[PDB]
């Protein structure tokens, strides 16, 4: 769950940016914690597929998007340090250049130029295939470990 | 021959030692076999699903 916030720098962290940060980080962690609180057993964990980003402020003027995405990376350490390792299992998918999405719809035209250096840009179906690859039984066991 | 629902639960609620016996048994069952014998006795469900996810669940599966 993300809302589109754009043009918001450090000097314009506005109500939209604060609300977006709530959605992407605060209420996200609250949703995970609520699922944990309502899990009765320790033998059926939930695999949380976290939409991590590789660009933590590299483009800028994205409001608090980078803050939310990098804050999601603390769950990897908190899996060990807290009592919810057996209830939730963290699978952080650092999603790359996805084509057709609003976050990079303005950069579809430069997707080819990006790819020209031997780099891969993804369509929505390809991204879905890759993230569904994180739900295979082997990766599920790996997340549980 | 006699396995009626809720047998021994009066003693379970009244005596600390019966509580200890049932609690030890239920904890062992939950940890090593994935079910609660107290739940089985109190509720008598028709079907019960055991889940083998996680490290404890895989230990239960190996059991």
């Amino acid at each position: 769950a993300a809302i589109p916030e754009n043009g918001n720098g450090l000097d314009n962290i506005d109500s939209k940016s604060e609300f977006a940060h709530r959605i992407m980080l605060t209420n996200l962690l609250r949703l995970l914690g609520a699922v944990k609180s309502k899990k009765p057993t320790d033998t059926r964990p939930a695999q949380c597929i976290l939409p991590l980003s590789p660009n933590h402020g590299t483009f800028g003027f994205d409001g608090l998007y980078s803050e939310s995405k990098i804050s999601l990376e603390t769950l990897f350490n908190r899996w060990y340090s807290e009592d919810w390792g057996s209830k939730l299992t963290v699978c952080g998918a650092v999603i790359g250049w996805t084509r057709g999405t609003g976050l990079m719809s303005a950069n579809n035209i430069i997707a080819e130029g990006i790819e020209k250096l031997g780099v891969r840009t993804f369509s929505q179906k390809e991204m879905a295939f890759n993230i569904l690859g994180l739900l295979t039984p082997e990766i599920v066991q790996l997340c549980q470990e | 021959g006699s396995q009626e629902q809720g047998m021994g639960m009066e003693l379970y609620n009244s005596s600390e030692v019966a509580r200890e016996v049932w609690d030890k048994a239920d904890r062992h069952f939950v940890n090593n076999y994935g079910f609660s014998i107290l739940d089985i006795v109190q509720n008598n469900p028709n079907e019960l699903t055991i889940h083998f996810g996680g490290a404890k669940g895989r230990a239960i599966r190996d059991n």
